[PDB]
């Protein structure tokens, strides 16, 4: 019944201020603890922090001197901000539900207990790369088609990850295959998405393919035939 | 951090060894964990775990102290891979903001299974813009290990390639990419191109040419 | 700071050389002197001698016997003051078996009065004459130190092995000890009703009014180890559950109160748990 | 050698321990009883016995 998603910037330049946004679906925000967690490539799982249903703050002293975790409650939104973003700040940045357990080992009345923390509903992530290197838009040429045919599309020279691809603005989902992305000598990501299809099913059938590269706010699409 | 191999066969039980032994009363969190994936709360008490895991994910509960956590996994299957995290509370040590070093569990004995490449040439809108570019789209294969190779004609080439490293699907095999650039001209004066994806030790290949 | 981890350079085997040592010290036993350096507590007044430990404190029972040529009268009028003419009278060449148990306000392991609850003193006009309530209801009290403790043996000269507090293997938690809320309530409000005999006004119980630890408090000795528990949730009068008491423990402790000999009790490894009869009270009016 | 483990002290140089002979005596109102059997085992019921103080 409690859902969640990210929103983020895709980019931010060296040193300033990232910020991110959650958005809970069908329960109230001011209700529930709220943590953020972020994954590097090599890097394991770090907690950054959490905010109570007090809507209290406490940071991972890892980063405690730089992050600022907010809410809005009107409007079931939490957000996330990071000063002074480096190069190592690069990562896949969670929000999730968290729920407090009161673990009790001894008397309630000595305190004999602590207090523990788990994440149980996460965020989708949202992807944030460093670097002062400016935005772009792709290039979708499309990839003509010739037992079953497979057609596709190659979004070409791109910064940064990610991008979104849909057959026919969600029609066609069944056979599709996107392929991770390559990163060029030139510094710029490409990807390729196909599908395979039954042969005979091109003979008017308007395969139109929906590509999103958001960091840029550059939405495209192209249709494909032989 | 740091990681540490696991390596459990397909159908048999996984014993995942915590990292951190606890000091006091303890309320251990496992996390699973796959690679651009969000992390499963699998178990939030030492033993308690949520709606929609299954019960072969099993923790040790802490009824007296000298007991070690542990992850148990009965029956692992392929989709058993991933990165699981020791989340170690208890009554001496302080607050537990680090998950702890991952365990990379990889279930073996997987079936094999064999690459479908698919070469498009390059594009007549492409073309058009002086820039011509070959994709060879390896999928389904496994285990994730190819070795593309790119014949103009019969001599090889290398300049120009661009191999992504293998990576999981969602039917638990892999894909990879493999991007063949060259200038409009040199894609027209040659024969025919070709892409040879070797998996294991089979070798296959498909050409395209221009017409 | 309840209890310490404490580091110490200590003589070694060898009389030059020296070893860097460390050792648990309840806070009790231990004085903030003038960097988080601190020192014993009776070293600025006291010579400390430690339990050789194997001799134990359990308390088992003493006959005292009076020489031949002698005798032993006893008395047995179920409701004697103490004090004046008692009937019945019998001789007896041994007194019965009396455990010496030894504790602070409330009394433990004793003897039970027959019939009533027997008020005993000298002269109960004054103040400063000391109340000694007698019970014919005994209320079980329950104390343990749940802290799974560990001995370690330290090197400190030739053939003196001091044991120390070790480590604290599991939790880390609170000695204390546990009464029934009815059953104290009684027969507390039991002893009321027999004060107001001599003194016919309203009576009261508030707790102790200061000063050193030992009489502030409810000392006594459970399994090996010396408790101090804070009875202020025992004595305040007003006319089920259970209540508990926060105890806490000593090792540097000074019985029978000498000019300057201290005792440390070795620590008794492991759970302790006592159970014991409170069987009377002592107790002190004010002007 | 026992530095490790014991507390060491030095015989009084003057006294010694020349072995002298002990009469070991009974208290008055005891009596000691003695064997005379010169093949006495040591044990058991001895004849020709004889007290002594
Ligand atoms: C002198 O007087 C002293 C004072 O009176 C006295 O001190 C007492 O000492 C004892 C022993 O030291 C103490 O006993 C402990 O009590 C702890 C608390 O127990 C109560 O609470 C739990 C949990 O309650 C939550 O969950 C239940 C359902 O799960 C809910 O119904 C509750 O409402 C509550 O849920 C809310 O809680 C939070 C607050 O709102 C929220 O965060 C949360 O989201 C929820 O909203 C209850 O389950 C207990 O129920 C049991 O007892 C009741 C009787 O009332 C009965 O229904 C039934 O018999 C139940 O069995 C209880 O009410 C215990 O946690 C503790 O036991 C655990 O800890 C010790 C030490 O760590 C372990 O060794 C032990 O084995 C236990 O571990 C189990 O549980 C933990 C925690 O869940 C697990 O992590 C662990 O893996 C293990 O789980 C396994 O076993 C479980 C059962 O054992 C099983 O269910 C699991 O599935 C798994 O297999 C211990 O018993 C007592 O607290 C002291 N007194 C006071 C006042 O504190 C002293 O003894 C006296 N005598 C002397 C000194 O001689
Ligand atoms: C009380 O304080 C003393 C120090 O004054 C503590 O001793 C220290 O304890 C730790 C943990 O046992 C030792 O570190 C450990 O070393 C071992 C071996 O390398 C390793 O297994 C651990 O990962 C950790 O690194 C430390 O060496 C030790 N110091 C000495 C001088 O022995 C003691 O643990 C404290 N105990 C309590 C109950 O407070
Ligand atoms: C008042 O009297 C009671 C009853 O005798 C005392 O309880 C006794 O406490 C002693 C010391 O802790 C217990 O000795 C222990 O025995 C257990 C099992 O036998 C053993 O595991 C321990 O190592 C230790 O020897 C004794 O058992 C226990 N008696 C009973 C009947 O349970 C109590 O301590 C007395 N109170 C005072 C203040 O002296
Ligand atoms: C209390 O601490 C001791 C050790 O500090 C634990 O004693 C163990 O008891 C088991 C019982 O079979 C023995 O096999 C072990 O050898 C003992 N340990 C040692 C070091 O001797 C005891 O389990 C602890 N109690 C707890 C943690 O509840
Ligand atoms: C006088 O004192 C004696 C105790 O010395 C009491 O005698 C005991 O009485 C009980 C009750 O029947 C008997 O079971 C015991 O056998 C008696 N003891 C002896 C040694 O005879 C006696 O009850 C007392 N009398 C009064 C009036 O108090
Ligand atoms: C604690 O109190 C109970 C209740 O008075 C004692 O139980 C009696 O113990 C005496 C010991 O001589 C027995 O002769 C009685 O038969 C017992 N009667 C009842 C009703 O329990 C218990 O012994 C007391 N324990 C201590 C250590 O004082
Ligand atoms: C019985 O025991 C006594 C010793 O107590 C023996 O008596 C001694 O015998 C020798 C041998 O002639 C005498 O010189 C001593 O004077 C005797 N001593 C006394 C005190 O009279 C005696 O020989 C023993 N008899 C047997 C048969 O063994
Ligand atoms: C013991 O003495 C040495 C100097 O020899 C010093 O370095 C160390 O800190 C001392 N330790 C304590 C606990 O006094
Ligand atoms: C000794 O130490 C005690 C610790 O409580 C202190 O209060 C007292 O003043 C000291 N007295 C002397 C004579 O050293
Ligand atoms: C015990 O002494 C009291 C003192 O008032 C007396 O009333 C009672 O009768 C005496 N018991 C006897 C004589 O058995
Ligand atoms: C104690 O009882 C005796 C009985 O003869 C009585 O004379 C005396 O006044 C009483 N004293 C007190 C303090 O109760
Ligand atoms: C104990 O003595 C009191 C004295 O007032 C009395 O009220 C109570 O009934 C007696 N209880 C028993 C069990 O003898
Ligand atoms: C005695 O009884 C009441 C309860 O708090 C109060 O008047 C007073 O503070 C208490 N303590 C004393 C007089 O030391
Ligand atoms: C005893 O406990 C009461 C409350 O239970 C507390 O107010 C008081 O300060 C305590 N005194 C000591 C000496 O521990
Ligand atoms: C003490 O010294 C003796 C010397 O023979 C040695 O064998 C023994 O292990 C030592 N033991 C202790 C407890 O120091
Ligand atoms: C002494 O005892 C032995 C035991 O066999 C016996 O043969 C011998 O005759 C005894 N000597 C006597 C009785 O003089």
């Amino acid at each position: 019944q409690v859902q969640l998603q990210e929103s983020g910037p895709g980019l931010v330049k060296p040193s300033e201020t990232l910020s991110l946004t959650c958005t809970v679906s069908g329960g109230s925000i001011s209700n529930y603890y709220w943590s953020w967690i972020r994954q590097s490539p090599g890097k394991g799982l770090e907690w950054i922090g959490y905010i109570s249903d007090s809507e209290s703050t406490n940071y991972n002293p890892s980063l405690k001197s730089r992050v600022i975790i907010s809410v809005d409650t009107s409007k079931n939104q939490l957000s996330l901000k990071l000063n002074s973003v480096t190069a190592a700040d690069s990562a896949i940045y969670y929000c999730a539900r968290a729920q407090q357990g009161k673990r009790i080992y001894g008397m309630v009345s000595f305190g004999e207990f602590f207090y523990y923390y788990y994440m149980d509903v996460w965020g989708k992530g949202t992807t944030v790369t460093v670097s002062s290197a400016s935005t772009k838009g792709p290039s979708v040429f499309p990839l003509a088609p010739s037992g079953t045919a497979a057609l596709g599309c190659l979004v070409k020279d791109y910064f940064p990850e990610p991008v979104t691809v849909s057959w026919n603005s969600g029609a066609l989902t069944s056979g599709v295959h996107t392929f991770p992305a390559v990163l060029q000598s030139s510094g710029l990501y490409s990807l390729s998405s196909v599908v395979t299809v039954p042969s005979s099913s091109l003979g008017t059938q308007t395969y139109i393919c929906n590509v999103n590269h958001k960091p840029s706010n550059t939405k495209v699409d192209k249709k494909v035939e032989p | 951090s740091y990681v540490r191999p696991l390596s459990v066969a397909l159908g048999e039980t996984a014993s995942i060894s915590c990292g951190r032994q606890a000091l006091g009363s303890r309320a251990v969190q496992w996390y699973q964990h796959r690679p651009g994936q969000a992390p499963i709360l699998l178990i939030y008490n030492n033993q308690d775990r949520p709606s929609g895991i299954p019960e072969r994910f099993s923790g040790t509960p802490d009824i007296n102290f000298g007991t070690r956590a542990t992850l148990t996994i009965s029956g692992v299957e392929a989709g058993d891979e991933a990165d699981y995290y020791c989340h170690m509370w208890d009554s001496r040590s302080g607050f537990s903001w680090s998950f702890g070093g991952a365990t990379r569990l990889t279930v073996l004995g997987q079936p094999k299974a064999a690459p479908s490449v698919t070469l498009f040439p390059p594009s007549s809108e492409e073309l058009q813009a002086n820039k011509a570019t070959l994709v060879c789209l390896i999928s389904d294969f496994y285990p994730g290990a190819v070795t593309v190779a790119w014949k103009a004609d019969s001599s090889p080439v290398k300049a120009g390639v661009e191999t992504t490293t293998p990576s999981k699907q969602s039917n638990n095999k892999y894909a990879a990419s493999s991007y063949l650039s060259l200038t409009p001209m040199q894609w027209k004066m040659h024969k025919s191109y070709s892409c040879q994806v070797t998996h294991e030790g089979s070798t296959v290949e498909k050409t395209v040419a221009p017409t | 700071e309840e209890i310490k981890n404490c580091s110490f350079n200590a003589t070694t085997e060898l009389r030059d050389k020296k070893r860097r040592e460390y050792a648990l010290f309840y806070r009790l036993d231990i004085v903030p002197l003038s960097n988080s350096e601190y020192r014993l507590i009776n070293c600025n007044t006291s010579v400390i001698t430690q339990i050789c430990p194997k001799v134990t404190f359990d308390p088992i029972p003493i006959h005292y016997c009076a020489p031949a040529g002698y005798a032993i009268l006893k008395c047995n009028n179920k409701t004697f003051n103490g004090t004046g003419p008692c009937n019945n009278v019998s001789t007896v060449q041994c007194t019965h078996g009396i455990k010496p148990v030894v504790s602070t306000q409330l009394l433990l392991n004793g003897s039970l009065a027959e019939e009533e609850i027997i008020i005993r003193s000298e002269n109960l006009t004054d103040n400063v004459k000391t109340i000694i309530v007698h019970l014919n209801e005994s209320v079980e009290i329950t104390c343990t130190r749940p802290n799974n403790m560990t001995r370690k043996s330290v090197r400190i000269g030739p053939g003196q092995t001091f044991y120390a507090l070790g480590d604290i293997i599991g939790d880390i938690r609170q000695p204390h000890c546990n009464i029934s809320e009815i059953k104290w309530e009684k027969t507390l409000q039991r002893v009321s009703e027999k004060l107001r005999e001599h003194f016919n006004k309203t009576i009261i119980f508030n707790q102790s009014s200061g000063g050193d630890l030992e009489i502030t408090t409810h000392s006594f000795n459970c399994g090996g180890e010396f408790f101090y528990c804070n009875t202020s949730d025992l004595f305040f009068n007003k006319t089920n559950s259970t209540i508990t008491l926060p105890c806490r423990i000593k090792q540097i402790i000074n019985m029978w109160q000498e000019v300057g000999r201290a005792m440390y009790a070795p620590p008794i490894a492991g759970n302790i748990t006592c159970k014991s009869n409170i069987t009377g009270l002592l107790l002190t009016r004010d002007g």
